């Protein structure tokens, strides 16, 4: 809940947009995942999305897909997701990490019992990608009460009553879409609608890969952009090479992060 | 929403946010055309003169020799297409197109949904994009050729298990990204609603016409209808005009695969727990970590880890009786049909069957009406039984 | 005898004096059973509760777009088995088991007549042996597998062009040998008296039935009814209720082959001339020698050198008109039925289709009620339809 | 017609049976096939039976069906069959020949002119396969007008009226079926009311390759006993050694021949 509402400040406060990192927790085996996570911070990340890897990505492309079965092959589980999740908070204790989930994986062990456990390790934020507005009640009730702040989707072709139902139930940030589809690296109204409501601060979503995205975005209104396949694609790029990996990576996130003044 | 998502515990609209006003729009579409009599009267015209409607209701003169059990079968085998898939189908694009919409993505597992889909983009001019299992194109092929010959694009899912659930999977994926001009033509009363409740009434005549050629033929109402269930359309077809007659049992089969014990089947419903995937709230085959999990049976319609939430329901406050049938169980009733009736029947509708001889050849002296929903016809299948040998 | 051999000119019983007294056996057991109440019920109950019957029948709603032509199909395909052949068996089998017979012999060439006889056969409960040749045995498989499975023996004809000619003869010399125990069911209106006319009056519902149903639809009688013509029956099946109403044409249409003109074709009645083969006094397709010549289609269920008496008859008088269809013209009626209106015919059909879509795209002003007997599936042929790339 | 009234009147005369070869006309080749004849006649046959070559042979076993196409490899057509058989007519005048036929080929030339083509040729009866006594007319009218006896088939399931047709209508010899089927070689009410109804001499048919059937037929009331198949099966064994074949041919005619004492 607050390391958010400390960011935006700080980042209001030096007039620049935010920059926040995706990557699967465990890809491509959880020794170089945390080291990716620490080089992700160093590099540029103002806060962090974090996937913990299911079986049937809905709303996923492929490179996240693969990113998903790397994890699996490396024998990641939502427990060692977990225990990494706190040994990175020890150790980062005032950025943001926000939990981008799948339904299945919050419902299985009891609902009230996920949030509970995400509080115990120090997650500001969780993402359900596949609860609508109008299903959330249960996961939205449940976070509120272990101050974990429920995120919600506004996509491109929302109504009145929807933003109106977002900027109520909605907190940390409102995720912000770009386009349809799914999560793939490839191709104002509601900005300003959303802030008549009081929603809080838009982060736009899907497909951006190119730094000019991110400072067009911040122009735009939106307060960071968040990007996710682009960085994943260097990790499978270079599995090859690690040291080249945390190198090409480091450059990607300095850069992203550079293009966010304004 | 007009209608109600849930049935008691089960249903919902487990999507991504950006396609519920799509089924927003689909649900008053629905509500809209089912009191629109120019809707009913071509829905029924189509049915009856192009699809082949009312299908026959059979009885056995030879599986039931020496037991007191008489035995009717429905027979959806003999409907245009081969299968009850068609009569949903039909009611559903004529709903793509009254809202304006021009390509249809279906998914298939026995084929028998992706040839229904394509005859109907083909006969009321839709384009059309079926996804399927790598693994389902092989045993099942005879589907494929047919549905290519007809013009719709057919595309091989690979990842997984490479089955159904694979193919409703990319098949969502695509429809979230093409919702515009695309409709998504779900195959079962599965999903997220309103598809649990169209597709249960565009199947309702199912039942509704056993029910009136029982009665013609006996005078009276069964004592069990049977239905296999792999999503649940053609059971729901079957059960939903007999629910109020609580004289008449339903029972459901579901896939015992190698058998429950060998972790190798695919029965959800009476041996997986709640879960949420593909737009629900239902019974679901799953790790001890909610991820989910592959199933497996011999026929490909029925290869899939869940089942649609009105069955989940039904069985919950005990109306409906579920059992399951193994693939060896549903050979040996493939055999019998062929052999002793002169029909060969899907491998689907082979685990219903096999479920009535084992209650009618377990108690012999039991006097009893049964009838059984011959769903489909067994010519995709011919080539893989013949290959157990 | 009791009933009349000959039309016209055309017909007899050329047979070895041995199976004479079996052809009257027969001919007595027809009389006998067309005039027997309860032979009729039970003929009934079988067409209507097991064969699946009233067929529809369907208006084409795309391929006749931009003419004056409305086009109807009598859907034979729907029937169970898949094509016009499972009505006449039913009425045979019923002969076959109301004389004490116990084998059925019988030949395929679609492998259609192969499949009725096997899945009649083990509804009656009789044994029964089929005879194919060796390569209507590859083209036609989908229907080998299904007969096989049903238990019926099929035995592979190598001798000459290895096609139905050469399993008419090989079914024949068993006949002659097991004529005791055996009935032989013959394919089609052709053949040995009394065969012409039961297998004609085991079909004629197809017409009955189509007449009855456009008169309901339209008000009026057909302007034409097309078919196509290998042994004669199901033409004569469409034709027969409509002889007496001569403001109805009737067209029936052959193999034209690889075209008429290169000699390879299956067209006896109109480019043939009168023999002695097969029991019958009938167009031939021979050498100057006399000599039997083996005929050419790309469809097994009409690549046969003669055709059926009445079908010589009707033309003779100028009561029917007979034309051909090349392999190239009946490929494009398949491709197009498929994909416009979401059929896959037989074919077989598609030749009769061929026609029909010739008419009407030659003179597209003319106003015309056409109606074609879409006599079976195209799933024995989706296989090779398909290596035509 | 009378070369058969002949052949009876000695036979009966000299106390003995008839023996009737058949080979089909060209097999293996007409100069061969013209031999076989020769040796036929020169080893014991009483009279001939002939076959002409038919593409479909609807009452034929697989030995007469090879035999065929043997024939129909060396070119043989109709036409070489009867310029033969008036070549074999020219050096035996005595021997009864009589054709064995499928109805196309006679009908194909127009009926009648069939017949005329065998009374020009010196043939003693045609035997029509395929046409059933109740169909004979204008075959039977033909051929007597060209003083070619009409030979009719008697099957083991003859009746009343059929022994009285085949009585009246019939000339040259009844061919008195053995059983059912077609001619393969393998496995007295009758002879009695034939008599009784005066058809000419009863010559018993199918499947007689023991000399011990002739005797046995002979014995029974047939007046000779009528070998195909068997005799075709040492042209096929025996088509690398011509000799051998002639001369295996010999023993075996002369063998079944003297099976005819009684
Ligand atoms: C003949 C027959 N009967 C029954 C079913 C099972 O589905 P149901 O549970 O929905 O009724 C199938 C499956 N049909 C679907 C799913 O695989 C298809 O895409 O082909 C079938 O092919
Ligand atoms: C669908 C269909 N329609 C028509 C015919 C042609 O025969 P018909 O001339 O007798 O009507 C066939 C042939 N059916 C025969 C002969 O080859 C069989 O044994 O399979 C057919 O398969
Ligand atoms: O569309 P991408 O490729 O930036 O990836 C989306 C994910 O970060 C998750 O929100
Ligand atoms: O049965 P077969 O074998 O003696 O042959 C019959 C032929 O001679 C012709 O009459
Ligand atoms: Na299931
Ligand atoms: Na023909």
């Amino acid at each position: 809940m607050e390391r958010y509402e400390n960011l935006f400040a700080q980042l209001n406060d030096r007039r620049e947009g935010a920059f926040v990192p995706f990557v699967t927790l465990g890809d491509p085996g959880i020794e170089q995942s945390l080291k990716i996570i620490d080089t992700l911070i160093d590099a540029g990340a103002d806060a962090l999305e974090l996937g913990v890897p299911f079986s049937d990505p809905l709303a996923d492309g492929p490179t996240i897909q693969n990113a998903n079965l790397r994890a699996f092959a490396a024998g990641v589980t939502p427990a060692q997701c977990f225990e990494m999740l706190a040994l990175i908070r020890e150790k980062h204790p005032t950025i943001p990490i926000g939990l981008l989930m799948y339904a299945n994986l919050v419902f299985n062990n009891g609902i009230d019992a996920f949030y509970a456990r995400c509080e115990q390790v120090g997650v500001d934020s969780v993402l359900v990608a596949d609860v609508p507005v109008e299903e959330s009640a249960p996961f939205r009730q449940a976070a509120l009460r272990h101050n974990i702040a429920p995120i919600f989707i506004c996509p491109p072709n929302a109504d009145d009553d929807l933003l109106r139902q977002v900027a109520s139930y909605g907190r940390g940030y409102t995720y912000l879409l770009s386009r349809s589809g799914v999560t793939g690296a490839e191709n104002h109204h509601l900005i300003e609608k959303l802030k008549e409501y009081h929603a809080a601060p838009a982060l736009q979503g899907f497909g951006i890969s190119s730094p000019e995205q991110v400072s067009a975005a911040v122009r735009a209104g939106a307060a960071g952009a968040i990007s996710g396949s682009a960085i994943v694609k260097i990790i499978e790029k270079n599995l090859a090479s690690p040291k080249q990996m945390l190198a090409e990576l480091r450059s990607f996130v300095s850069a992203m992060k550079a293009a966010s003044r304004a | 929403t007009l209608l109600n998502p849930y049935f008691g515990e089960f249903g919902g609209m487990y999507v991504p946010q950006i396609l519920m006003p799509a089924l927003n729009q689909l649900e008053e579409a629905f509500v809209r055309a089912q009191k629109d009599p120019e809707f009913q009267a071509q829905f029924a015209d189509l049915l009856k003169n192009y699809a082949g409607r009312p299908t026959a209701l059979t009885k056995c003169q030879n599986i039931t020799a020496g037991t007191r059990t008489t035995l009717y079968l429905k027979r959806e085998d003999l409907l245009h297409g081969g299968a009850h898939t068609t009569n949903q189908v039909l009611g559903q694009a004529l709903l793509a197109k009254r809202m304006g919409k021009s390509e249809i993505i279906a998914e298939t597992g026995a084929g028998q949904h992706g040839v229904a889909s394509a005859l109907a983009s083909a006969l009321l001019g839709l384009k059309c994009r079926i996804y399927m299992g790598a693994k389902d194109v092989e045993r099942q092929s005879p589907n494929v050729f047919r549905m290519r010959l007809m013009g719709a694009e057919v595309i091989p899912v690979h990842s997984g298990s490479a089955t159904l659930k694979d193919a409703c999977n990319e098949a969502l994926r695509d429809w979230s990204g093409s919702y515009e001009t695309a409709h998504y033509m779900l195959g079962t009363a599965a999903g997220p609603h309103p598809y649990p409740t169209i597709v249960r009434e565009f199947q309702r005549m199912i039942g509704e016409e056993t029910k009136a050629q029982i009665l013609d033929k006996e005078g009276r109402l069964p004592d069990a209808v049977i239905a296999c269930v792999g999503g649940g359309s053609n059971a729901i077809g079957m059960f939903a005009d007999f629910i109020n007659d609580t004289s008449v049992g339903l029972i459901g089969v579901e896939p015992g695969g190698h058998g429950i014990e060998t972790g190798e089947h695919g029965a959800p419903l009476k041996h997986g727990r709640v879960g949420i995937y593909f737009g629900m709230k239902a019974p679901m085959m799953q790790t001890a970590d909610g991820q989910i999990e592959e199933s497996y049976s011999i026929s490909a319609g029925l290869d899939f880890p869940s089942v649609g939430p009105q069955h989940a329901y039904l069985n919950s406050i005990g109306r409906a009786d579920y059992v399951s049938i193994t693939d060896d169980e549903a050979l040996e009733a493939f055999k019998t049909l062929c052999r002793h009736e002169g029909i060969i029947p899907a491998l689907e509708s082979s685990h219903a069957l096999a479920h009535a001889l084992k209650m009618m050849r377990e108690q012999p002296e039991k006097e009893q009406l049964l009838v059984v929903n011959l769903s489909g016809r067994g010519d995709k299948d011919i080539f893989t039984v013949h290959d157990i040998l």
